[PDB]
């Protein structure tokens, strides 16, 4: 009862949203990790998707760099949830330290351009 | 392990209810049901003062209606010992 | 040692502890941001603007990743303030609300109220380099601004304000207690050629006064000079918020009518008090400037944040300090 | 005679009425009619709806300089629930509002809930044509056209509704005192299948059922079936003006505090109850329907003013011709 | 009449006013002044009810302010023996 | 946010000016107009009538030519404050000759529209 919330709010049934949170970061052009079912089954763990963005201003100037977005279902009450969208940073792939692990890592502080990804997120969702 | 892909997961398209509802997702941990900008603490000097956050939920988006047609999104970040949540006020489209 | 003396010594201990802190040093540990699109249309902004209780806005252009500018009332008054002037056509002024932010910039450049570029400084640079850049346009506030070497991607820190920085030095300068000399052995502030207005001056007159001496406030005097009241240029922003232009017709005394129960006042001195009561007001209030009036209320003269600021800044004497 | 065909004889004279006199006599002597750009904003378009204390108006294409159809809260309410049901993020109904109103038109379309185009009438035609065209698309109002040779502009003259229709017999028809047949003895109205609500279901399950039966308003009853209170599409806009879509997940109970006070109230009668008092009622207050309750105000039925229109235009021995085609439709609210 | 025409009077553009003498239009009639659609809610609810107009002001242009970005214009004129003040509402451009 | 309407359009400064900008605002949108005559090389205030005529656009772009005649008139409210007063008279388009000389009224039908159209792209015109 505030105006403010995290995430983006949704109702219905999880496994529908699963697929709009999916479509949407098809069409705003992100890759994202896939469900794997463990001996048969899906597990919970599907509600979670790590995804990668080419960052376009920098993809204007030549730069090869990624913002990395974890995604994050859960919730609220029954037939409302929260879609969790997380910041896992950025990361010029052709620098650090000389190719030494990857995903973020280093940086941590502005939320720029994760804000303005997360604006194309929004945008793609309330479109499907 | 094979992380990233750019395919919706084929399972998740066309016959879909059958009430082996793949898992649920998680319940809303608790120190996801408050975000800081909710609590204007309005003292009477400074308005941009805010509670210091906490520290699991930078980075986070959080969101609100407008009213007005254009998205408002904020996240809170670290300034080297301080905190900024940037709230943006943005167009759609 | 002397008063004179005295806060000649004072100010050169201020001096000091201003460059030994950085802007980054004035901000509180947890604080809010509001940041606009730069192309959001005005109509958007100034609603945005009223309901976040906030006079001004850092501009982020989000195709670059990079701080696009100030938004403040300035903008606003200085483009209606064009369209006054120019039009014979009275109700034409209203489609400045479906200008955006960008264009009603690029207006502003063309008639060149505007400088070109987007002043700034680093969080981590001297308070005292803010102090210096502000000093060097009029600003009234600058950016702290930061650059992510990961993407090149602009880092708006924080907008820094005069008020801000005088009450941080009030909050941890002792020394702002020996600045005993009186303003009237001082050359600070504005003592003669005041743009003032009566209750019967009508609201768009006022307009061009901000935007021709370009500043935020008129005193309201009667035919004796008596201090009535004052017209701020936020008080235009409430006029026209929700997109009634045909308020800047109204007179002065009619616009008073439609300030919110919500004012902090009008601050008042002498031109016998001095900076260290000023400082002790700032330090536990909002004050935006000081009338400066006799026993009787008359104007004398006005004592803004940025006389103030300068003075401390540059020397005891430097400036408008120079003085008797 | 016997009652029955008491009735049948004034029901004969209201039909010569109707027949004789023209859309156009229906009209004040001097009267405003508020017209719509079809480029307009949805968001613009509540606002002077809101504003103006209406809840209709007529489109005007002006490139064409035509007619473009007539705005009526079944827009909003068909276009809010199409997209209420195929989207899982609340907030992206929002988007409604930055709309032009051409295309809040060419959804219903695509969705098959307006037909194929624009209907109307000559105001100088007679008042007979205006009820059987409303009558054939299910609407309850129609615009008063008339096309000018000179320029092949379209003049629209007035909206016409079926409440005014009904409200001037009721003025010039003595002959409504003879109409003494009650309801139970008469097929007329809805006994089965009602829309209802609780105080308790969500104002989109509203708009749902708004939609789908293609009706203005809702009963509110509690369980065993008593009548509470109504919920009308018209409540709707009201809740969502001024852009704030998340009015639309209260509850009933939560939304009627924020309704306006309404005079006049909600009309109930009695299944014996006659048309008589239904137009005297008609004469001094603006009845939209009758709801037909019992001894204890429970629910029976519903009887709206397409329902007493539709069947005073239809003739001998009740026709049956009647309603007949495009019987869903837009129009009109 | 018949002199419709391009372009702008010589006079006016270029160039040396002071005038000639240059005369002063007409003063406002009392008969403008009015506008039938400023009579606020309209009583007995029709609503859409209107006074009967001044008759010299047939086909007149009417203005107002609507605060929302878009021209409110109206004009009474004569259908049969009957009186419509029909108020557009448009967009710009 | 419902308040007063008033005939014409608000106008104010300097008459001639407004008359100046008036003609502009009519070329602008292509509008055809009557021009000033002096008593000698003197000027009268019928100054102020200038009567204008404007091709149909949605007759045009269909098979036909209909122009619609619109008389402008500029009255002074207060020193400084003046009104312009627009008035149809009517519309006539290709010798349809039962009549009028006035501008055939639009045949005996003397619809609003499209003259509220035209002064429509008037006050943009002016605006502009
Ligand atoms: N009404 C006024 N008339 C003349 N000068 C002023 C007025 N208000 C402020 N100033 C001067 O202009 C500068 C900036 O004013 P402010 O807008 O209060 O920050 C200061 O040096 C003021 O003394
Ligand atoms: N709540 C309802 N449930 C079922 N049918 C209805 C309901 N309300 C109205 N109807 C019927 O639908 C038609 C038009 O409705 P209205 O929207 O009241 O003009 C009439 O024949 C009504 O009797």
């Amino acid at each position: 009862r505030n105006k403010w919330h995290f995430g983006v709010r949704c109702r219905g049934d999880a496994p529908e949203i699963l697929l709009a949170v999916y479509r949407a970061l098809q069409r705003a052009g992100a890759q994202f990790t896939v469900p794997k079912p463990v001996n048969g089954k899906y597990r919970s763990d599907m509600y979670t998707i790590k995804s990668r963005w080419e960052i376009p201003h920098c993809k204007r100037e030549g730069k090869n760099t990624y913002a990395y977005i974890e995604l994050q279902l859960y919730e609220v009450m029954p037939g409302c949830f929260m879609l969790d969208v997380k910041s896992n940073g950025y990361k010029d792939i052709y620098s650090h330290p000389e190719r030494t692990a990857d995903h973020g890592m280093d940086d941590l502080k502005s939320s720029f351009p994760f804000l303005d990804l997360c604006a194309m997120l929004v945008c793609k969702l309330f479109s499907a | 392990s094979e992380q990233y892909s750019t395919e919706i997961p084929a399972f998740l398209t066309s016959n879909t209810l059958q009430e082996l509802k793949l898992p649920k997702p998680p319940s809303l941990p608790p120190h996801l049901e408050k975000c800081i900008l909710n609590s204007n603490t309005a003292y009477k000097e400074d308005q941009s003062v805010l509670p210091n956050p906490n520290h699991v939920l930078l980075n986070h988006l959080a969101a609100a209606n407008t009213q007005l047609g254009v998205l408002a999104l904020s996240a809170t970040t670290r300034y080297h010992r301080k905190y900024v949540t940037t709230a943006m006020f943005k167009n759609f489209d | 040692m002397d008063v004179q003396e005295t806060q000649k010594g004072a100010l050169k201990e201020i001096q000091a502890f201003i460059r030994s802190r950085t802007s980054y040093d004035v901000l509180p540990t947890s604080f809010r941001l509001i940041v606009f699109d730069v192309t959001l249309f005005v109509k958007t902004s100034l609603s945005l603007l009223t309901l976040n209780n906030i006079v001004s806005a850092p501009l982020w252009d989000s195709e670059a990743n990079k701080f696009a500018g100030l938004l403040t009332m300035a903008d606003f008054v200085n483009v209606i303030k064009y369209y006054y002037q120019s039009s014979s056509f009275p109700e034409a002024i209203a489609e400045i609300d479906k200008f955006r932010l960008l264009g009603l910039r690029e207006v502003e450049r063309k008639i060149g109220a505007i400088p070109p570029e987007t002043i700034y400084v680093h969080p981590m640079h001297s308070l005292m380099d803010a102090c210096l850049a502000m000093s060097k346009s009029r600003a009234r506030r600058i950016p702290l601004i930061d650059v992510d070497g990961e993407t090149g991607s602009e880092m708006i820190v924080s907008v820094l304000t005069q008020y801000r920085i005088l009450k941080f030095i009030s909050m941890n300068c002792k020394e702002t207690a020996m600045l005993r000399v009186p303003l009237n052995q001082m050359t600070i502030g504005t003592w003669s050629n005041l743009a003032t207005a009566s209750m019967e001056t009508k609201v768009y007159d006022v307009i061009k006064m901000l935007a021709e001496k370009n500043i935020s406030a008129v005193p309201i005097v009667n035919s004796e000079g008596t201090l009535l009241n004052v017209y701020e240029s936020v008080d235009v922003m409430h006029l026209i918020q929700d997109g009634d232009y045909s308020n800047l017709d109204l007179s002065v005394g009619e616009a008073l009518l439609k300030r919110p129960a919500n004012f902090d006042g009008v601050h008042t001195c002498r031109a016998t008090d001095r900076l260290d009561g000023i400082f002790d007001a700032i330090k536990h209030s909002r004050v935006h400037r000081l009338f400066v009036v006799d026993e009787n209320l008359k104007l004398e003269g006005i004592l803004s944040l940025a006389d103030i600021l300068n003075y401390i800044i540059y020397d005891k004497t430097t400036t408008p300090g120079v003085p008797e």
